[PDB]
């Protein structure tokens, strides 16, 4: 779940 | 540098306190031109996007634990209910330059290095890479980027899953009984009427839905208007085009539907309203795409899942919401207990709100005008749709918490099914390990898919010089911003812990930053010392335990969580407003006050107390809910016929009631010119009822005792006056 698309990691 | 400097006072030589102070902007943010790429006075975050409590942050965290002054952040987003209004630099040409290891934006801080072919990261100090782009006649000095501290960019297609949606709306309607007696459905209906083109359609995309509940979830299937009513009833409890139609092409026919629905259910005798089951209805009709439920009703939840009495399913229902984006606006009005408390959570977990109208009854046509008003203007608010905010910090600068409306589980993301424009948050940050540089700096960054069918990212940078003096730290101090952070903590310690702890966390504060400023700063008798920026402080956490939301005393369920949930989602400006009223003196105004400069001129606040109400004077109150017009009850006969029309005192309008047009009268004209000023916001949809109080039956003591407790600098039942409380503190911190 700690993945998101504003971090772009 | 020019660090903001120290100016001591005595708080007690300050009564009554200097109220002008609330309308001061915050202390400046010292950085001087070289740190920022284009010097401006754009180039550094402004106050009305981002407040940090401390404009001068503590280099280390034992210098952060001794100051006593909570590290905290007032963020808003957006400032008006339209987007037309005052936007930010667009970017479009796609190129969005981040750093490598923590994903900044770059920013007007960052610094070229070496032939300004690569860029050193503020907030990590990573070494970047250039992109050619940036000197594609312009150079990269020229980006809005580098040049503001707030601005916005179209997002490019790895920042989006799913091609933006379109701006879906499903209205919950409460059909029971107690909604047709109170004239809520009619209201309701009537105003959607009158504001179907108020509605954003910015992209003729926008989709609506209309479901009546009472026992049975009544549905409408709408056909195109091209093509010329469907009304499909589900009593079953235990159990999506043309239900949910474009609002273009069925302008008509949505509208012949609306036209009906009084009609329909006119003679309803059914006092069931099954929220639970509509709820998940309405979820399964626009869960595929997301969008907004606004619920109104007038009757508590007594069928089906999710029935209340005088639950968690609700709190679940939010969970299984951020999963298809989907955001719950409640309109609670009526008579009847509505349990605020516990709906309140459906808004609060989806990023939405609850208006709560106490009282409410058509019977009192002043009633349909306030709920109307604020159902219009909240229908005609812009928003966003499947948008994430988060907060990066400079190296040492951790987010530890976040209050608001929005979705936040175990990350430091906030999710918003949908970003309104009239709310407000706040983040708490921790400083773990010790700041190196001068400066340490936050950026804020939400990821959002506007209701025009565009992705964008806005970017707020906000830089503040670090310092390892205490007596720095406290002459940078955001008074209002801390107070929000305190307003905050007390609402969570309320909302969770004690009412009592609440008001004891409020003191408390108080009582440490007192007692701090005494002990950790160095002729005379005995002041009550602090520095000017700090000033108010110590009146608005005072006056905040006065507040409805943390009273003392009995305050009925649905009032209180109303209150509270409000103080938690206010914007900055109007929170300030809604602890410490606006109080205005009519009869003794000057000139050029209740006349225009179409912007009225308002006459300049006096302090909120008994004291300065002469019994002959004629007085306003804006407390930022309703409006109090006092008049004295000495108040001269041509006082009371250029206000009223009569010379009777008594033969005055009482309670909830308009101030009436008196021809010939150039007062009676500025009157209503400042009552009018009043209710115009573009940022809020808050239009507040006016009072009329006649001082020195029943209702008529009610109505005094109400005004009377709005003057929060008064000794008003069990709790002391402000000058009391200053006296109480200064006896605490003492030895
Ligand atoms: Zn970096």
């Amino acid at each position: 779940q700690l993945k998101d698309l504003e971090s772009q990691i | 540098r020019p660090m903001n400097q120290l100016y001591p006072i005595d708080l007690l030589t300050e009564l009554p306190p200097p109220i002008t102070d609330l309308t001061l902007p915050p202390p400046p943010l010292v950085i001087p031109p070289e740190r920022m790429l284009v010097p401006s006075e754009l180039s550094n975050a402004s106050p009305d996007y981002i407040r940090s409590t401390l404009n001068a942050v503590p280099k280390n965290s034992s210098l952060l634990k001794k100051s006593k002054l909570p590290f905290g952040l007032v963020i808003r987003p957006y400032q008006h209910l339209y987007d037309d209004i005052d936007p930010p630099p667009l970017n479009e040409d796609g190129l969005i330059v981040r750093c490598r290891r923590c994903r900044s934006y770059m920013n007007p801080f960052v610094t070229f290095i070496e032939q300004g072919r690569r860029w050193r990261c503020n907030f990590c100090r990573l070494a970047n890479d250039v992109p050619m782009q940036m000197d594609q006649p312009k150079s990269r000095y020229d980006r809005n980027e580098i040049k503001c501290a707030v601005m916005e960019y179209m997002a490019p297609k790895e920042y989006t899953l799913r091609q933006p949606p379109p701006a879906t709306y499903c209205f919950l309607i409460d059909v029971s009984q107690s909604s047709i007696k109170s004239g809520l459905l009619a209201t309701t209906i009537n105003t959607l009427l009158q504001n179907l083109d108020s509605i954003p359609n910015h992209d003729e995309r926008t989709r609506i839905s209309i479901l009546c509940v009472d026992n049975a979830i009544h549905y409408f299937k709408i056909p195109l208007d091209s093509e010329n009513i469907n009304m499909m009833d589900i009593a079953d409890l235990e159990e999506p085009n043309s239900m949910v139609v474009s609002l273009k092409a069925c302008r008509q026919n949505i509208e012949t539907l609306l036209t009906k629905i009084p009609q329909i259910f006119q003679s309803n005798l059914i006092t069931n309203f099954a929220l639970g089951p509509a709820l998940k209805s309405a979820y399964h009709l626009i869960g595929g795409v997301g969008g907004k439920i606004i619920v109104v009703s007038g009757t508590l939840p007594n069928l089906g899942i999710g029935k209340l009495q005088r639950d968690s399913f609700y709190k679940n229902f939010t969970i299984d919401c951020s999963k298809v984006q989907i955001t719950v606006d409640l309109f609670l009005a009526s008579e009847d207990y509505m349990d605020v408390a516990s709906l309140s959570n459906l808004s609060r977990f989806t990023a939405g709100q609850t208006h709560f109208y106490p009282g409410f009854s058509g019977k009192n046509p002043n009633d349909i005008v306030k709920f109307s008003t604020e159902f219009a203007k909240h229908i005609s608010m812009d928003f966003c749709m499947e948008t994430v905010m988060r907060a990066r910090g400079s190296t040492g600068l951790r987010m530890s918490r976040f209050y608001g409306h929005f979705f936040n589980r175990s990350s430091d993301l906030c999710a918003f099914s949908t970003m309104p424009r009239d709310q407000s948050y706040l983040f708490e940050v921790n400083v773990d390990e010790s700041i190196m540089a001068d400066y340490c700096y936050v950026q804020v960054a939400v990821l959002l898919s506007l209701n025009n069918s565009q992705r964008r990212i806005r970017i707020i940078t906000l830089a503040m010089p670090t310092t390892e003096s205490l007596a720095e730290v406290y002459a940078s101090a955001d008074q209002l911003a801390i107070a929000s952070f305190y307003n905050s903590k007390a609402v969570e310690k309320a909302l969770n812990s004690s009412l009592d702890d609440a008001r004891v966390l409020i003191n408390k504060s108080v009582q440490d930053i007192l007692a701090t400023y005494k002990k950790e700063i160095v002729a005379g008798g005995a002041p009550l010392r602090l520095c000017a920026n700090l000033r108010m402080f110590p009146l608005l956490m005072h006056s905040l335990t006065k507040h409805m939301a943390f009273r003392s005393g009995i305050v009925p369920s649905d009032h209180r969580a109303s209150a509270l949930n409000n103080l938690e989602s206010l914007p900055l400006k109007y929170l300030i407003k809604n602890i410490y009223p606006d109080v205005y003196s009519l009869h003794d105004m000057a000139d050029e006050a209740g006349l225009p400069v179409g912007t009225i001129v308002l006459p300049q606040p006096i302090n909120a107390t008994s004291s300065l109400f002469e019994r002959y004077g004629l007085y306003l109150i804006d407390n930022g809910n309703e409006l109090f017009l006092w008049m004295g009850g000495d108040a001269v006969p041509a006082l009371v016929f250029d206000v009223f029309g009569t010379q009777d005192i008594f033969d005055i309008p009482i309670g909830k009631q308009e101030i009436p047009v008196v021809e010939n009268s150039e007062f009676n004209q500025r009157v209503r010119n400042i009552i009018n000023q009043l209710r115009n916001h573009d940022d809020v949809i808050t239009y507040q009822s006016l009072y009329i109080v006649r001082g020195a039956a029943r209702e008529v003591a009610t109505l005094r005792l109400w005004a009377s407790s709005t003057l929060v600098e008064d000794k008003i039942l069990n709790n002391e006056s402000y000058r009391e409380f200053l006296q109480i503190m200064k006896a605490r911190i003492s030895k």
